[PDB]
């Protein structure tokens, strides 16, 4: 006789994914972030479905159709809300996994790791299309300002934008195409999160100390479920805090305004987690430059693989290199707060010296810290 | 890696794949050409000039 | 499943000939008509029947709807 | 071996054909559909302006902005800094058009909207950087380092005009 | 033979056999399309509006 | 009840590689401008599909010309006036669905964009229906205002006879016999309903050249790469 | 050191699932289809995203809005009349499956029998919500009688019919969640397609002589990739021709009619795939009893596995039981025919000898006429 | 014709201009924003309408 859930090859794959996974005992909360990701995915599908099926995708009857979601459905203004602040949760649990990579070294699982870096890619990709929807002001002015980015791709970029469009401006066609990628870009999200833990589970994962855990490892099942679990539950309560008490405390008020084509916003900005990218371009003053700046911010999580030369994997026993670290972190909630606020000095000068400072600790600073790091320790 | 690559057997390596590699690039332009229609190179081959 | 645990087999031996060497078409004609041939043979005795059957159902109701249709001379 | 793949080659050679005429049907479905195929054209009319007053509509997406140079600009602004300027232009160089001078309605420093009717001189005051425009559509002070781009104005017959 | 000069001279390099494939299939498109389209015109002559243009 | 199905005509387009007489699209337009756009509606085809297909686009942008058309709101918020343009739709006879029963007998006229796609029968039930009028035979009598139409469901249509000869005049200068106007509208219906006709045969025609190519190579491909299993030989050899 | 095509992970999964697998050498035309309606699976979803991004799931638009994409869309007609008959062309390669399992004794791979079972469930539901977006006569009045199918359930009954409908009756409310729903589906489909093969593979695959082909297995990828290639071929062949010739063969012209709920057109047939059905739903007087019977002609194919007797998995080698097969196949037209047909004395006969018929033989007939083979059988 | 019938619970709060472009008009040439949503639309909400209206 053979145990099922070690011989059903269904419940094979699920007892090897996270029943009986070798875990470090020691890995921190930090890891639980991981687990709420999917979870958030999760819960984002949920309310995107019953969104979905409310929401006309016409320009016409968009933004009354979300009201009606919010004004009439059964239950609807809680399913809205709890799609727009479970955006914002997504996003802080993305951003505190990538620094969590950052800090303990995970990224040395380069395959994982590039595989994190396209999931960032499709998120970001997804979350903006989602904006669009609602056809608020905001939506509509900062769909036409992103688009108008791609005219800067020389040869091929009014004829990109143009395509994009679905015509010369953003309308009924681009709508309708947000739409249809915004609902379908999460299940190749969630594909991608499926291959980014089958990568994983080759090499395990990492505790804070850097070392192999091979000799001190735990079942998955008995602790880290019951773990994850108290991280969802606490997720949970910030989350609902943000959508029973202040659902619209990371949203702008102009959104709540039907997409007047004839009439701009006197401040146009992306929602809060687009800003420390939208600041490093407002820092460059070419066009292209900016467009450059705004990819090369993301894709520089690439490189660090290569870039690192420290002869510890992780950050625990690098006081020098946590300074830095913390550092680029607070140069990175500067750029989120300046991106917010409008162009014009010292804003400009202090965007461009983040944008720079940031840079700089991610390429130069960053190694030559670790390169001055091994010759402390005789190595 | 800046140095272990660079040896004279990889030079020579280099140098074996250089016109493979080459002509794979023209086979890449040439259908690149071919798929985008692009009519600023297409405009100077005979007989497809006259598609357009 | 993979290749090397499949079965046991011992004393059998497969000659074969590169794909190069052969002709993909090698009488297509000759013995592939007698071979479909014989096919059908074997397996029209069993098939057909009910097909035609269900031929002779299907133009029965098709003419029975019309005369139920028609006018009643009253 | 050049006969068995001469096969190969005219199949592949069959499939790159169907395949780029299966991807190309999406990618121009992808592309703008018939009905926005019909722009460019609007027939639109100068008798609702004089000088100063500043109507602007919709066309390609975009607002477009058709205003009376005023009697003033016609005559001075032709010739009011025209060294530099932040851009170099003369009035009639902007539209043939003496009297009716039109724009788009994207203020060239971001991607905005211009207010019409506002500024210091009172042209095109940018909301959202300040950034007023001439009443031609001049840049002379605000963060705007371009000038309004003008659309090909085929002007009809009489009142009647075609932008692009 | 034609097919063993045509074979090794063109067709033994996988990457050859790319770039003959590229240029064959650039011209096949404008062949086929040239003859497939004068085909349908001819089979209806006179019914299309490129056969009536002149008229109006 | 019974209802008689409308006769396959020979129409030029029944081919299977054969496309709409365009100069009949032409006068069956002329048809419907004069005759069926008086009570009957057609929506989804615009001025605009005209050009290329029947009319040049001068003639297109005269045809929209023509009519007057409801613009948007005025300086003050006004109905006004508006001479059509190419991108205008054909306009609808009467404003509100429920006028065109009002106006009729209370039956409101199909509009169409699609009444040769969505009648069960085609062109020939659509042609046949308007070249099949007759008078009712004995005992069966009519309501007044009903007309008795033997290929109409229920043999009792709403329809005033609208076409008979000499109705209009076609510009090119062919009879206006009642079986002409009907075969030249019934032509141009079909084109309405399906714009992309001649497009699709010439799109068809294509597959069925490359198919016809494609297919020999590749299973001459399947028999290459197969032929090592269908000529391979068993021996068996036990000690 | 090592092939990266079996070490690689994703590498070493599309190796032994795709390229490497072992396959019966015999496995005749009729395996082709396995293929065949994956591809499907792909060209139905590949096709309708192009239809998402311009249809708006709107009562007062979502008619006018297709109609905009086949004659406004740059070659819209093509994608619209594609994915229709794509998805007839599914549903034949799925009966042609179901035939193909059933005679050579597939059912004995039972968790791929089970996991087909479901698959076949959740096609038809998704055709069914499908036909419904069109907005036209034949789709409303369709979604309207089966919908109030339903309310034959005891009890719950109307309650249920009505929190499907989102109201009273079908409405905008119900076309948007069919849209929704529609929409989300097919993923679910594809997971399920995964698990279908993953159960597959562990066993390996039943060759037409029913008899275990491990002295015979050959790699997949140097046959059964071309052997495939040419299937998928065909099936384009099949079509394209009815796309580009005949785009509405299979289908009703009353669709073409916008939907008015103040109207019963004359004849109420649902698609062509689904009149099996809805034929045996004429049958039964009782609507319990004729939804239950409805439900049970497809849920008969999970007894299969343990309704087979005869001591040979095949039925290569059973003359009566073929016979017995193939008229089950042509009760299967009849039953067909008969639902396209009207309910009147000539056809309401007819309808209840076939599905009497049709379920005799699965449950009696093939039974006990396996039992009369062994006997003839000597065993 | 569009005949007229007093309002029941179904129906919508009364609109008084019938075109926006007739309510830019019948005042200066402003629009007056919708109230369904202005708390929520701009920044202060019931505090800057408060201000507003009585400052
Ligand atoms: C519906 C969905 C769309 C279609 C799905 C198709 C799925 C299967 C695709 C692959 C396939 O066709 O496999 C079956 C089958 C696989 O065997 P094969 O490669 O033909 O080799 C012959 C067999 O061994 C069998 O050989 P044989 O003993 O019959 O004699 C040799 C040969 C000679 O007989 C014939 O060719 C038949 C007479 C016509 C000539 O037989 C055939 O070719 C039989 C097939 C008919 C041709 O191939 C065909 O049926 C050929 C398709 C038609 C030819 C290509 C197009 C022209
Ligand atoms: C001459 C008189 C008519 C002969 C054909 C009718 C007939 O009943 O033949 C039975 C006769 C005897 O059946 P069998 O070969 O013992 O059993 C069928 C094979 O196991 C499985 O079939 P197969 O792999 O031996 O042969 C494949 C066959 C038929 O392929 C299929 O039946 C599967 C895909 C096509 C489905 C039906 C499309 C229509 O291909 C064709 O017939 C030509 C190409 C059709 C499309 C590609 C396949 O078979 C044939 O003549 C060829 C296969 C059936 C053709 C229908
Ligand atoms: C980069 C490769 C060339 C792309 C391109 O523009 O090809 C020309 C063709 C047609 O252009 P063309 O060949 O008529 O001339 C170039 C025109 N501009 C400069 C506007 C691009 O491009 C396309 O068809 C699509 C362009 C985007 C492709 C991605
Ligand atoms: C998702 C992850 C959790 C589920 C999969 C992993 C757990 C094993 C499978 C589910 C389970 O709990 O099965 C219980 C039981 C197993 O059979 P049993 O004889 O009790 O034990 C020996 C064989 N495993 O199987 C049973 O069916 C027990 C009887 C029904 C439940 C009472
Ligand atoms: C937050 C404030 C608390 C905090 O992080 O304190 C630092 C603490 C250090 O923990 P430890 O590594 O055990 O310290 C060893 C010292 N010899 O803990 C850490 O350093 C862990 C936190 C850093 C790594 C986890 C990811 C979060 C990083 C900050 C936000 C990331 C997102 C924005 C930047 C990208
Ligand atoms: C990536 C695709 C979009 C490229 C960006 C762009 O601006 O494309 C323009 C154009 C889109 O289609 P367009 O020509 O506008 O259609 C007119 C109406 N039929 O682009 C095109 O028409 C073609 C663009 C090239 C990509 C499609 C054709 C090649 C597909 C691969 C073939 C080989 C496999
Ligand atoms: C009409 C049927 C298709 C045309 C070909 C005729 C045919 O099906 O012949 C039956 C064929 C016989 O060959 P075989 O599978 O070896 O069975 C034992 C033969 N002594 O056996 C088969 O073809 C069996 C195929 C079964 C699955 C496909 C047919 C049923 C589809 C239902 C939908
Ligand atoms: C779609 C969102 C994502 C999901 C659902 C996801 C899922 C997971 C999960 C569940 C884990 C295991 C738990 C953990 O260690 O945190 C994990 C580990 C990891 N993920 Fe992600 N991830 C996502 C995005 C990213 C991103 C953006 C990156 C960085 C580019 C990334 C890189 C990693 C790394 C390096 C690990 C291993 C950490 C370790 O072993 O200590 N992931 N991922
Ligand atoms: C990756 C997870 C997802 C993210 C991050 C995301 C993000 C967003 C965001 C930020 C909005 C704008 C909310 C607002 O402005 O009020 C939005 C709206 C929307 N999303 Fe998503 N979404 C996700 C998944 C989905 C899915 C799977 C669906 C479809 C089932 C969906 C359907 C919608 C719809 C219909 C709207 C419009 C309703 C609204 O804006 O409130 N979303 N999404
Ligand atoms: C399981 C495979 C699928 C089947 C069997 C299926 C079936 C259908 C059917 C029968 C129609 C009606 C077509 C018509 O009457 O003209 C339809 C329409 C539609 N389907 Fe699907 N579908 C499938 C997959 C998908 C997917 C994956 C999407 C989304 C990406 C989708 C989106 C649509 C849309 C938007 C329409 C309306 C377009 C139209 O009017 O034809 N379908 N589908
Ligand atoms: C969503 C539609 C389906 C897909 C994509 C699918 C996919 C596949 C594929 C690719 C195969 C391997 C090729 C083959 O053996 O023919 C297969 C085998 C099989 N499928 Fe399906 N299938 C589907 C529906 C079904 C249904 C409805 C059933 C029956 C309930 C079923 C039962 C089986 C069985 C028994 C086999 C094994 C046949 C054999 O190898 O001898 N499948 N399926
Ligand atoms: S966009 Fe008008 S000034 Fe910046």
């Amino acid at each position: 006789m053979t145990n099922i859930r070690k011989s059903h090859p269904l419940m094979k794959i699920i007892n090897n994914a996270f029943i009986d996974l070798p875990a470090p005992s020691n890995i921190s909360s930090w890891w639980n972030f991981g687990s709420l990701l999917g979870i958030c995915l999760i819960l984002q599908i949920l309310t995107g479905l019953f969104l979905a099926m409310h929401y006309t995708s016409d320009t016409t009857t968009a933004f009354s159709s979300v009201t009606h979601i919010c004004r009439d459905v059964n239950y609807g203004w809680v399913i809205r809300y709890l799609h727009a602040n479970g955006a914002s949760m997504f996003f802080i649990c993305l951003f505190i996994h990538v620094g969590r990579g950052l800090y303990y070294g995970s990224y040395m699982f380069l395959e994982t790791w590039n595989i994190g870096v396209v999931l960032l890619f499709t998120v970001m990709a997804t979350a903006f299309m989602g904006y669009v929807l609602p056809w608020g002001q905001m939506s509509f002015w900062g769909a036409t300002v992103i688009t108008n980015l791609l005219s800067a791709i020389p040869y091929i970029g009014t004829d990109l934008v143009e395509w994009i469009w679905g015509g010369f401006s953003v309308d009924k066609a681009t709508l309708t195409r947000f739409f249809a990628f915004h609902f379908i870009l999460p299940f190749i999200i969630t594909a991608l999160a499926a291959v980014h833990l089958l990568f994983l589970h080759e090499t395990g994962s990492n505790n804070p100390t850097g070392i192999s855990s091979d000799m001190d490892k735990i079942p998955f099942h008995p602790y880290y479920t019951i773990k994850d679990i108290l991280g969802a539950l606490f997720m949970m309560l910030i989350l609902l805090i943000l959508v029973l008490f202040s659902p619209d405390l990371l949203g702008d008020p102009d959104n709540y305004t039907p997409a007047n084509p004839l009439n701009t916003p006197p401040h146009i900005k992306p929602e809060w987690y687009f800003l420390f990218a939208y600041a490093i371009l407002r820092s460059i003053p070419n066009k292209l430059g900016g467009v450059l700046a705004l990819v090369a911010s993301i894709l520089i999580l690439i490189l660090m693989p290569m870039l690192h030369t420290s002869k510890q994997r992780s950050m625990m026993f690098r006081p020098l290199s946590q300074c830095l670290f913390w550092m680029l972190v607070a140069d990175l909630i500067t750029l989120t707060w300046i991106g917010g606020q409008p162009v014009e000095h010292p804003f400009i000068i202090i965007g461009q010296l983040a944008s720079i400072l940031y840079f700089l600790i991610i390429l130069v600073l960053m190694p030559i810290t670790s390169i001055i790091e091994n010759n402390l320790l005789k190595w | 890696m800046l140095s272990r690559f660079l040896g004279p057997r990889y030079r020579e390596l280099a140098r074996n794949w250089i016109p493979t590699a080459s002509m794979w690039g023209a086979v890449g332009a040439v259908g690149l050409v071919w798929a985008t229609d692009w009519r600023l190179i297409l405009d100077w081959v005979p007989y497809i000039n006259g598609k357009f | 499943r993979e290749f090397g645990h499949l079965t046991r087999m011992r004393h059998v031996i497969t000659y074969s000939l590169s794909p190069f060497e052969q002709r993909a078409f090698p009488h297509y004609f000759t013995k592939g008509i007698p071979n479909v041939l014989r096919r059908t043979r074997a397996c029209i005795l069993r098939v057909a029947p009910p097909f035609v059957v269900f031929y002779l159902v299907y133009t029965w109701g098709t003419q029975e709807f019309e005369k139920s249709k028609r006018k009643n001379p009253a | 071996k050049g006969f068995s793949y001469l096969i190969t080659a005219t199949t592949t050679v069959g499939v790159a054909y169907a395949a780029k005429n299966a991807v190309s049907q999406f990618v121009s479905s992808m592309s703008a559909s018939a009905d926005v195929l019909a722009m460019s054209k609007i027939e639109i009319k100068l008798s609702d302006i004089p000088e100063g007053k500043n109507m602007a509509f919709k066309w390609r997406g975009k607002p477009l902005f058709v205003r009376h140079r005023t009697k003033k600009e016609i005559d001075q602004e032709a010739a009011v800094e025209v060294s530099q300027l932040r851009d170099p232009q003369h009035d009639l160089e902007r539209v043939k058009k003496p009297e009716w001078v039109i724009l788009i309605g994207v203020c060239t420093h971001l991607g905005c909207v211009p207010i019409a009717n506002a500024g210091d001189f009172g042209g095109y005051y940018c909301p959202c950087h300040g950034s007023h425009y001439d009443a031609s559509g001049r840049i002379r002070k605000g963060p705007a380092p371009l000038n309004l781009e003008v659309p090909t104005y085929e002007f009809t017959s009489d009142d009647l005009v075609i932008v692009g | 033979t034609l097919t063993a000069r045509l074979y090794s001279l063109l067709f033994r390099r996988t990457s050859t056999f790319a770039l003959t494939i590229a240029v064959g299939a650039l011209f096949f498109e404008r062949a086929f399309d040239q003859g497939a389209d004068a085909i349908y015109e001819h089979i209806n002559q006179g019914k299309l509006w490129k056969h009536i243009k002149h008229k109006y | 009840d019974l209802e008689l199905h409308a006769p396959s005509y020979p129409w030029s387009h029944r081919g299977l590689l054969s496309s709409l007489d365009h100069t009949s699209i032409r006068r069956g337009f002329q048809v419907y401008k004069q005759v069926c756009s008086s009570c009957h509606s057609m929506d989804y085809v615009a001025y605009r599909h005209l050009v290329g297909v029947c009319y040049t686009e001068e003639e297109a942008k005269a045809l929209a010309e023509e009519v007057e058309v409801q613009d948007g709101p005025n300086e003050d918020g006004e109905m006004f006036m508006r001479p059509g343009k190419l991108s205008d739709y054909f306009p609808k006879p009467y404003p509100n669905p429920e006028a065109a029963r009002a106006a009729n007998n209370g039956a409101l006229p199909p509009d169409l964009s699609y009444i040769v796609r969505a009648r069960h029968g085609g062109e020939d039930y659509v042609f046949s229906l308007l070249t099949g009028y007759c008078e009712p035979p004995t005992g069966v009598s009519l309501r007044e205002g009903l007309y008795f139409n033997p290929y109409f469901p229920g043999q009792a249509i709403a329809m005033a006879p609208p076409i008979y000869n000499e109705v209009l005049e076609f510009d090119d200068g062919t009879p206006a016999t009642m079986s002409q106007v009907a075969k030249d509208v019934c032509t141009f219906l079909r084109w309405a309903s399906e714009p992309e006709h001649d497009h699709r045969k010439r799109m068809g025609l294509k597959m069925l050249m490359m198919m016809g190519l494609l297919l020999p190579l590749v299973y001459a491909m399947k028999r290459h790469k197969w032929s090592v299993l269908k000529s391979r030989k068993l021996a068996y050899r036990p000690p």
